[PDB]
């Protein structure tokens, strides 16, 4: 049909990422996936005159025999040009379930000229044969530019069924499609099956509930008798928090550590210093008021291992002004527990603010590349970053 | 020249062709180039042109190394850095364990096959030439130019494109791609095996790749890259250790790496000894003395090196096993195979990532190391036997700040196996003195000892306090300090350290019944 011309950034050239090595398995999905794909249409094996390369996996569908091709276009993303907002009310929603409309994109064919951009290579077994190579001759899954153009067709498809039924919100993100509404879940699957016929009809599984998200707010021991050692830490927590509630004293707590004390020994806390307690968990009884996004700057997120299957994250921007906290429970390996937390926190941030987060992920990278794409399922992939949690910062969350 | 699809090439944006003067050249050259250049136009691998082409490459006439008959050589330097970026690929080398046993292996020679391959059509132009009069001659090339940029790849990709179909109604046979050279082998009987050979040389042919007749081919094994690979067996190629009386620092480095080259089959190889060697080395030129520890590693690894071991190839049939053991403090020693105790390749492991550790989290490390590296040769993971137990692994495991995972292990009592030495307490010890420290101490039970250091640098002040406070207290001691770095190191429950001080107090730690560590503002 008719190809929208797309560019790159000013200067930017198109990326060479390298292809992180892969199982036979894995491969061997991504051959018989591709393979069907050239014969389709939708891609083609390119020559050694294309020196772009974008990393390709394989994952496995929720439930379902069958894989999935994940290409890593987030390179490219950063480097295309620019081109739907994001419903507040969404967050608030009683259920929402996600779709993965990504097939769509097939249909349209993708600028020419730019196609040469989307270079990706299955790997080869101990770097044996050259490769597989190909470029997408369709908009390909993953791109942002992919829903921008398809964003026209899109709507197009959406109305009969959006002011038909203004009681589902649906937004769109990547290859996702969120449709939220508070019909009781009964009802709500039947209305999702039905989209599902209605998109079907024009050649077109995760479910949530939003409303019941909560910001797990800071905690203080709350004990019968207190001793020389939860008093410490009770002050050190406390002289954490009150860099983000200032309201917080320590004062007649610090008090009551005069003296070189056993650690071990029963310091009874004058009033002055139960109310001050008192105070402090008043104080953080709430987040810190003033903690306001801002579209421009980036959704940082900081994960941390509590252990025992438990995970603790928070999303902020500017450090301390946490935008949301949360916990993380078992639903088994650190990995495989660390991927669903990301993919977590990073569907809730596309909901809230309608963007994927950066995160400061707890783990080696050899590790991560590793395992990741074993328990992914996701059909974008967040930036990622690899830190170390400071010891400090564990004992002050949970 | 041959009936291939030309691979478009073209510059790297805004840039012209070369224009670089041809440097004169001695007469006999000329002649001599005139000679090789006529050679070429009449075989089309090379045509003249008018004066319609500005661009210009130097050419000059060299001797064959060894032999007194001329060579001509272009300089497409700089054409190259005019030319675009090709798809160069990874350089990355197959290591021969995740090769296949094949019953008969053929190497062919398709160096000059490379002139077979055409050039694009408009960019041929670029590869102009001038061989001076002594009614000029002007050339350009007509296929791939020797020494230019885009020759191996697009080489490449037109020899895949060749023996795709080829491949497809052979799949008994295995054509592996590599530089100049086609290796080929089968587990087809020797006959029908030398026949398919020929029926891929012919292959060739009928694209117009020149390639040995199995005459003049090479016999295995085959000294491929360091190693030495026969159709059913290979190893490192004779590594030969020098008898020398004095050893010279540049030296010790080539021995080192020699020995590191063996340890990936030679199990046992060993170098800690003769890195010491280099330690305050002045000069590459200066002779260090061996220490009789030295002279004992270099004759047991010379001893190790002279009974040709063989490393055994992959069997996609059969399960990877993964093997580890502590060598020695830091130095791991691996080794994968698939049949009892009959490797396919082995290895080291002493990458210490920080600078304190313990052996539980050296040996995670170890494992994921071969992980990769198993992922890479064979794309699969190997089942790991392990010199720990489930208990100790699964207690670092959950109370470390970092995730990790280990795929699919099983413990080997093999000592020495891999242990932690001490734990900190949970909770404060009910009846242990309480030191705080900050350089001196001061505990609940009035005892204080304050000094002052040297040389010491803030932090490791820091942890010299919880030295002393460990130094001068019983079984049991609670420490109390403000250093979340000392507190957090020692937090990592470390066994090893660079500095001496954190293994002195690691050293304290193991000796002590219970220990709290607690830390405050
Ligand atoms: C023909 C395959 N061949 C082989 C393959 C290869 N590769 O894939 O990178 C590299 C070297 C190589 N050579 C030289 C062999 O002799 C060999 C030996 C055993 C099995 N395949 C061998």
């Amino acid at each position: 049909i008719e190809t929208v011309p797309v560019k790159l950034k000013p200067g930017m050239d198109g990326p060479k990422v390298k292809q992180w090595p892969l199982t036979e398995e894995k491969i061997k999905a991504l051959v018989e996936i591709c393979t069907e794909m050239e014969k389709e249409g939708k891609i083609s094996k390119i020559g050694p005159e294309n020196p772009y390369n974008t990393p390709v996996f394989a994952i496995k569908k929720k439930n379902s025999t069958r894989w999935r091709k994940l290409v890593d276009f987030r390179e490219l993303n950063k480097r295309t040009q620019d081109f739907i907002p994001h419903p507040a009310g969404l967050k608030k929603k009683k259920s929402v379930t996600v779709l993965d409309v990504g097939d769509a994109y097939f249909s349209v064919p993708l600028d020419e000229d730019f196609r040469k951009y989307t270079a990706f290579t299955i790997p080869s077994i101990n770097n044996e044969t050259p490769g597989i190579r190909y470029q997408y001759n369709v908009l390909p899954q993953g791109w942002k530019g992919s829903p921008a153009i398809f964003q026209s067709s899109m709507t197009k498809i959406l109305e009969p069924f959006r002011k038909q039924n203004p009681d589902i919100v649906i937004y769109q993100y990547m290859d996702d499609l969120y449709v939220g509404s508070d019909l009781e879940i009964g009802q709500h699957r039947t209305k999702i099956e039905e989209l599902r016929q209605h998109l079907l009809r024009w050649g077109l599984g995760y479910e949530l509930h939003p409303d019941k998200w909560t910001v797990q707010p800071i905690v203080l021991p709350e004990k019968d008798s207190w001793t020389v050692n939860d008093i410490q830490k009770l002050v050190g927590k406390l002289n954490w928090a009150s860099q983000i509630y200032p309201g917080i004293k320590v004062r007649q707590l610090c008090k009551l550590l005069r003296g070189t004390k056993a650690l071990t020994e029963v310091i009874p806390l004058t009033e002055e210093a139960e109310l001050e307690l008192a105070e402090n968990r008043e104080i953080l009884k709430e987040p810190v008021h003033g903690v306001y996004y801002d579209p421009s700057k980036d959704l940082i997120a900081e994960i941390q291992k509590q252990g025992q299957g438990q995970w603790t994250y928070q999303i902020y921007q500017e450090p301390f002004k946490n935008l949301k906290t949360g916990k993380y429970a078992r639903m088994t390996n650190d990995v495989k527990q660390l991927t669903e937390a990301v993919q977590k926190i990073t569907t809730e941030s596309i909901v809230i603010w309608g963007k994927t987060p950066k995160f400061k992920l707890p783990i080696q990278k050899e590790t991560w590349e590793t395992w990741w794409t074993e328990y992914w399922q996701a059909t974008w992939i967040p930036e990622w970053e690899f830190v170390n949690t400071p010891p400090l910062v564990k004992l002050w969350y949970q | 020249i041959s009936p291939i699809e030309t691979v478009p090439v073209k510059l790297k944006p805004g840039m012209d062709g070369p224009k670089v003067k041809q440097w004169p050249l001695t007469e006999e050259k000329i002649k001599a180039l005139v000679e090789i250049c006529t050679e070429m136009e009449k075989e089309g691998k090379i045509s003249k042109i008018g004066p319609e082409n500005p661009y210009n490459t130097p050419v000059f006439a060299i001797k064959k190394k060894n032999s007194t008959r001329w060579r001509k050589l272009v300089d497409f330097r700089e054409l190259n850095k005019r030319t675009q970026d090709f798809w160069e690929v990874q350089l990355g080398i197959p290591h021969p364990a995740g090769l296949k046993k094949k019953k008969s292996v053929t190497v062919l020679d398709v160096g000059d096959a490379y002139f077979s391959v055409p050039l694009d059509e408009d960019f041929r132009k670029y590869t102009a030439f001038t061989i001076p009069s002594i009614p000029g001659i002007r050339y350009q090339y007509n296929v791939l130019p020797q020494g230019w940029k885009g020759s191996p790849a697009i080489f490449q990709s037109s020899m895949t494109k060749i023996l795709e179909p080829f491949r497809k109604q052979n799949p008994d046979i295995v054509i592996y791609q590599y530089m100049d050279d086609l290796y080929v082998g089968s587990d087809l009987e020797i006959g029908q095996h030398r026949t398919k050979i020929e029926e891929l040389r012919q292959h060739l042919l009928r694209w117009g790749l020149f390639t040995p007749d199995q005459k003049h081919q090479k016999e295995p094994p085959f000294l491929w890259m360091g190693y030495e690979l026969h159709p059913d067996k290979w190893t490192v190629q004779p590594i030969v250790l020098p008898e020398k009386d004095s050893w010279t620092v540049n030296d010790i480095q080539k021995l080192v790496g020699k020995l590191n080259w063996a340890s990936q089959i030679y199990p046992g190889i060993k170098v800690r000894q003769l890195c010491k060697l280099l330690r305050g080395t002045k000069a590459l030129t200066e002779v260090i003395p061996l220490t009789e520890e030295a002279e004992l590693e270099l004759a047991e690894n010379r001893e190790i090196l002279k009974e040709p071991v063989h490393g055994v190839y992959y069997d996609p049939s059969k399960d990877l096993i993964a093997e580890i053991q502590k060598q020695g403090q830091g130095q791991w020693t691996y080794q994968i195979y698939q049949e009892p105790f009959k490797n396919l390749k082995t290895g080291k492991y002493a990458r210490m990532r920080g600078a304190h550790t313990n052996d539980v989290k050296q040996l995670t490390e170890a494992v994921q190391k071969i992980t990769t590296e198993s992922i890479v040769i064979w794309g699969k993971t190997p089942k790991f036997k392990l010199p720990i137990q489930k208990e100790t692994w699964e207690t670092w495991w959950t109370e470390y700040w970092q995730a990790t995972w280990i795929p699919e292990w099983e413990f080997v009592n093999t000592p020495p196996l891999v242990k932690l030495w001490y734990q900190l307490e949970k909770e404060p010890i009910v009846g242990a003195e309480t030191f705080y420290v900050d350089a001196g101490y001061v505990t609940n039970r009035g005892r204080q000892k304050v000094v002052t250091l040297t040389d010491t640098t803030n932090q490791k002040t820091e942890l010299q306090a919880i030295y002393l406070a460990l130094q001068d207290s019983g079984l049991e001691v609670n420490i109390v300090t403000d250093s979340q770095y000392a507190l957090g190191i020692i937090q990592a429950q470390p066994d090893q350290s660079e500095s001496e001080l954190v293994n002195q107090i690691i050293e304290q730690l193991i000796k002590k019944e219970k220990v709290y560590l607690a830390w405050v503002p």
